[PDB]
C-alpha cells in the first residue's frame, strides 16, 4: 500500500545509488 | 507453504531482502511490500522485498544483520508472512551495544542513528540489532522500546531517543563485526566450492546420518600467504557455527618429542566433543612435510600422527579438516590420498576485480572523498594480495588521522565521535600508502578473466569470429556437433608478422566467454627451459583443469628456439624438454574439462611440428599485417587515452604507413603526444595533439616488419593454403 511504497522507494533509491 | 532457504544477500542493506518471482507470486506480494520473517527462539524482523535475477527460486537473500536477529545460520528455512498492515511509529528508543562503543564518545545520535533513519523510512523491531558505519568504525545499536509494537517504520516526523549506558551484548546473539563470509573478497567462485561441501554437513547433520552419502571430511586450501586461506576457514566455523580449533605447523614443531604428538590428537578429541567442528591446520607443509625429504625421527613421525588423525575421522562424527599450504607439491603425498585431503581448492591471487572487492571490504567503515577511484588503485596494485591490499587501506587510513584528526585529539582514551565522523580519506593518502606497500606475490602467475573486449582490436573481423567457432559452438550448441560427429578442436596456433593483436585476440574471447585467462609468457617459457625445470609445465596446466571454465595462452612458443640461435643455433630438433611437457599434458587434457589452449608465434618456419598434429593446436589462422581501414581503426583505438585535436588525419596516416604492424601505431601515436607533452611544458618556461606533431612522428616512425619479412610471411601462409 501507498504508506510503505515510500519506504520502497528509500530502499530502491539506496540501491541503485551503491551501483554507481 | 511460504518457507524459504536462508541464502546470502548481494545489497549489504539492513532491511532488504530479495526473491526470485515465482515466491512473490505465491506470497501476493510486490516489490517494496513489508514482510515479516520468523526464525528461532521465538525471534523475527521486518524485511523490505526486493527482486533481481540472481536469486533461487527456493531461498532468500539477506545480509548478515537479518540473520543474527532471526537466529538463523545460511543454509537454514524461514517463514515469510506479508503484513501490509505496517504504518510509521511515532516514539523510538535506541541505544548502542558497548561491545563497538569503544575509543571513541560523542552525540551518537546525530553521527549515526539520524543518518540512517534520515529520509529512509526503515522497518525496525523491538529487540532488533542493526549496524551503522562510518568514522572508520562499525556501531551496532538495540532497539529497546517502542510506542508501537512490535514493529513499526522509523519516519522522519518520529522521535528517536538515546540515552543511557551502553547494552552489554547478549549470549544469544553475535557481534556483527566478527569475521564472516561478506569480509573476503576475490575469489569468490572458490568460496562457493567450500560451502557447497561444508555447509550441509555441518547445519543439517541428520541429513547425512539419513542418506547413505558421504560427507568431505578434509579441505586442502593453496595459494601464497596473504590471500585468505585463514580467513576463510575462519569465515566458514563462524557461519555455519562449529567450533573452530586452530593447528599451526610452527607451534607443534616447537613441541618436545611426543609433546608436538599428544597435543596434535588432544586437537582432534576436542573438535569431536565440541563437535560439529572445523579443524583449521596452517602450513601443513611444516607440519607433515614429505617423509622421504627429511630424516629426523620427529618429522617423519608426525606425519604419521596426522595420516592417522585425519583417518578417525570415520569415528569422529561432524568434523571437517581444512588445511593450507603455499604449495600443493610441499605436503606428503600421503595427505591426499582419497578420504583424508581429498578435496583441493585453489585460492591463487585476487584478479584485478577481486582487489577492487578487497579494498572496498577494508574501506566498509572509511569515509571517501569525492576524489577516491579505488578502481585505479586496484588496476596499480598488480603482485598485491588480500594482506596487502588490506595494509594500504589500514595506511591510507593513517595519514589522514595524523593530517587532521591528531590536531583535534585529545589527552584522553577516546575520540569525539563527531571529529572520526568529519574525516575523509583523499586521493593523497592512497596513493602515499600505494607508495609505501610492496608486492608479497608478483613473481607467481595471476589467472583472471580479461578485460580485453573484441572493441579493443583494430580490424580481423573474421578473426574474432573464428575464435567463437572454435571456443563458444563446441558448447553453445553441442547437439549440432553430435549430431554431424564433430570432433572439437582444443586449439590454435597464431602465425604471421608480430604486431597484430595475437595477444588481444586470446584475451577477447576468454573476456566474452567469462573465462579465465592464463598468460604463459615468453620468459616464463625461457625460465623453465634454462633451469632445466621442465616439470613446471604440470602446475601451468594444473591450473588450467582448475580455472576451468579458462584459455591457456601460450606466448611466444619460439622463444626457446630463438634463445637456442633461431636462424643457426645447434644441430639440434625443434623438441626440447619444455615443449615436451607441454605436449603430453594436452594429450591428456580433455574437451570436456572447458579448457580450449592458443597459441602463438613470429617465427612459424621454426616451431616443433608436433604442435599442429590432432590433439594439439590443429587449427592454424594467419594474422597478416593490418590493412588500409584497420590501421585507421588502431590509430583511434590507440589515441583513445589522449585529446587529439581536430586537424589530425588519420586516413592520411594510415595510407601512408603501408607496411607497419599495430605495434608501429602504437609508436606512432605515443610519438606524437610525447612531442605535444613537451612543448605544453616548454611553453610555461598544447591543449591538445596537432597535426604537426603527428606529422613529425612520421619523420622517425620506421616499420618494424620489412619487405623482405612480409613476403616470407606471406608465402608461409600460401605453401599452408
Ligand atoms: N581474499 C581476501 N579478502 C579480504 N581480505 C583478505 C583476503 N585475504 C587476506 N585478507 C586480509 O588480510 C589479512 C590476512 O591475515 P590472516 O587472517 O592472518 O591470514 P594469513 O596470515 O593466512 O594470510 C586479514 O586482515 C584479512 O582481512
Ligand atoms: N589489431 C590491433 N588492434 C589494436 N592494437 C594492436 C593490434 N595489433 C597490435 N596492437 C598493439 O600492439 C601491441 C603488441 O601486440 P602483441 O599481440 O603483443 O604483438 P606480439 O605478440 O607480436 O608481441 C599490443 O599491446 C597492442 O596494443
Amino acid at each position: 500500500t501507498n504508506e510503505a511504497q515510500m519506504a520502497a522507494a528509500a530502499a530502491l533509491a539506496r540501491l541503485e545509488q551503491k551501483q554507481s | 507453504p511460504n518457507r524459504l532457504i536462508v541464502d546470502e544477500a548481494i545489497n549489504e542493506d539492513n532491511s532488504v531482502v530479495s526473491l526470485s518471482q515465482p515466491k512473490m507470486d505465491e506470497l501476493q506480494l510486490f516489490r517494496g511490500d513489508t514482510v515479516l520473517l520468523k526464525g528461532k527462539k521465538r525471534r523475527e524482523a521486518v524485511c523490505i522485498v526486493l527482486s533481481d535475477d540472481t536469486c533461487s527460486d527456493e531461498k532468500i537473500r539477506m545480509n548478515r544483520v537479518v540473520r543474527n536477529n532471526l537466529r538463523v545460520r545460511l543454509g537454514d528455512v524461514i517463514s515469510i508472512q506479508p503484513c501490509p498492515d505496517v504504518k510509521y511509529g511515532k516514539r523510538i528508543h535506541v541505544l548502542p551495544i558497548d561491545d563497538t562503543v569503544e575509543g571513541i564518545t560523542g552525540n551518537l545520535f546525530e553521527v549515526y542513528l539520524k543518518p540512517y533513519f534520515l529520509e529512509a523510512y526503515r522497518p525496525i523491531r523491538k529487540g532488533d540489532i542493526f549496524l551503522v558505519r562510518g568514522g572508520m568504525r562499525a556501531v551496532e545499536f538495540k532497539v529497546v522500546e517502542t510506542d508501537p509494537s512490535p514493529y513499526c517504520i522509523v519516519a522522519p516526523d518520529t522521535v528517536i531517543h538515546c540515552e543511557g549506558e551502553p547494552i552489554k551484548r547478549e549470549d544469544e546473539e553475535e557481534s556483527l563485526n566478527e569475521v564472516g563470509y561478506d569480509d573476503i573478497g576475490g575469489c569468490r567462485k572458490q568460496l562457493a566450492q567450500i560451502k557447497e561441501m561444508v555447509e550441509l554437513p555441518l547445519r543439517h547433520p541428520a541429513l547425512f546420518k539419513a542418506i547413505g552419502v558421504k560427507p568431505p571430511r578434509g579441505i586442502l586450501l593453496y595459494g601464497p600467504p596473504g590471500t585468505g586461506k585463514t580467513l576463510i576457514a575462519r569465515a566458514v566455523a563462524n557461519e555455519t557455527g562449529a567450533f573452530f580449533f586452530l593447528i599451526n605447523g610452527p607451534e607443534i614443531m616447537s613441541k618436545l618429542a611426543g609433546e608436538s604428538e599428544s597435543n596434535l590428537r588432544k586437537a582432534f578429541e576436542e573438535a569431536e566433543k565440541n563437535a560439529p567442528a572445523i579443524i583449521f591446520i596452517d602450513e601443513l607443509d611444516a607440519i607433515a612435510p614429505k617423509r622421504e625429504k627429511t630424516h629426523g625421527e620427529v618429522e617423519r613421525r608426525i606425519v604419521s600422527q596426522l595420516l592417522t588423525l585425519m583417518d578417525g575421522l570415520k569415528q569422529r562424527a561432524h568434523v571437517i579438516v581444512m588445511a593450507a599450504t603455499n604449495r600443493p607439491n610441499s605436503i606428503d603425498p600421503a595427505l591426499r590420498r582419497f578420504g583424508r585431503f581429498d578435496r583441493e581448492v585453489d585460492i591463487g591471487i585476487p584478479d584485478a576485480t577481486g582487489r577492487l572487492e578487497i579494498l572496498q571490504i577494508h574501506t566498509k567503515n572509511m569515509k571517501l572523498a569525492d576524489d577516491v577511484d579505488l578502481e585505479q588503485v586496484a588496476n596499480e596494485t598488480h603482485g598485491h594480495v588480500g594482506a596487502d591490499l588490506a595494509a594500504l587501506c589500514s595506511e591510507a587510513a593513517l595519514q589522514a588521522i595524523r593530517k587532521k584528526m591528531d590536531l583535534i585529539d585529545l589527552e584522553d582514551e577516546t575520540i569525539d565521535a563527531e571529529v572520526m565522523n568529519s574525516l575523509a580519506v583523499t586521493m593523497d593518502d592512497f596513493r602515499w600508502a600505494l607508495s609505501q606497500s610492496n608486492p608479497s606475490a608478483l613473481r607467481e602467475t595471476v589467472v583472471e578473466v580479461p578485460q580485453v573486449t573484441w572493441e579493443d582490436i583494430g580490424g580481423l573481423e573474421d578473426v574474432k569470429r573464428e575464435l567463437q567457432e572454435l571456443v563458444q559452438y563446441p558448447v553453445e550448441h553441442p547437439d549440432k556437433f553430435l549430431k554431424f560427429g564433430m570432433t572439437p578442436s582444443k586449439g590454435v596456433l597464431f602465425y604471421g608478422p608480430p604486431g597484430c593483436g595475437k595477444t588481444l585476440l586470446a584475451k577477447a574471447i576468454a573476456n566474452e566467454c567469462q573465462a579465465n585467462f592464463i598468460s604463459i609468457k615468453g620468459p616464463e617459457l625461457l625460465t623453465m627451459w634454462f633451469g632445466e625445470s621442465e616439470a613446471n609445465v604440470r602446475e601451468i596446466f594444473d591450473k588450467a583443469r582448475q580455472a576451468a571454465p579458462c584459455v591457456l595462452f601460450f606466448d611466444e612458443l619460439d622463444s626457446i628456439a630463438k634463445a637456442r640461435g633461431g636462424n643457426i643455433g645447434d644441430g639440434g630438433g625443434a623438441a626440447d624438454r619444455v615443449i615436451n611437457q607441454i605436449l603430453t599434458e594436452m594429450d591428456g587434457m580433455s574437451t570436456k574439462k572447458n579448457v580450449f589452449i592458443i597459441g602463438a608465434t613470429n617465427r612459424p618456419d621454426i616451431i616443433d611440428p608436433a604442435i599442429l598434429r590432432p590433439g594439439r593446436l590443429d587449427q592454424l589462422i594467419y594474422i597478416p599485417l593490418p590493412d588500409e581501414k584497420s590501421r585507421v581503426a588502431i590509430l583511434k583505438a590507440n589515441l583513445r587515452k589522449s585529446p587529439v585535436a581536430k586537424d589530425v588525419d588519420l586516413e592520411f596516416l594510415a595510407k601512408m604507413t603501408n607496411g607497419f604492424s599495430g605495434a608501429d601505431l602504437t609508436e606512432i601515436c605515443q610519438r606524437a603526444c610525447k612531442l605535444a607533452i613537451r612543448e605544453s611544458i616548454e611553453s610555461e618556461i598544447v591543449p591538445e595533439i596537432r597535426r604537426d606533431h603527428f606529422e613529425e612522428a612520421m619523420r622517425f616512425a620506421r616499420r618494424s616488419v620489412s619487405d623482405n619479412d612480409i613476403r616470407k610471411y606471406e608465402m608461409f601462409a600460401q605453401t599452408l593454403q
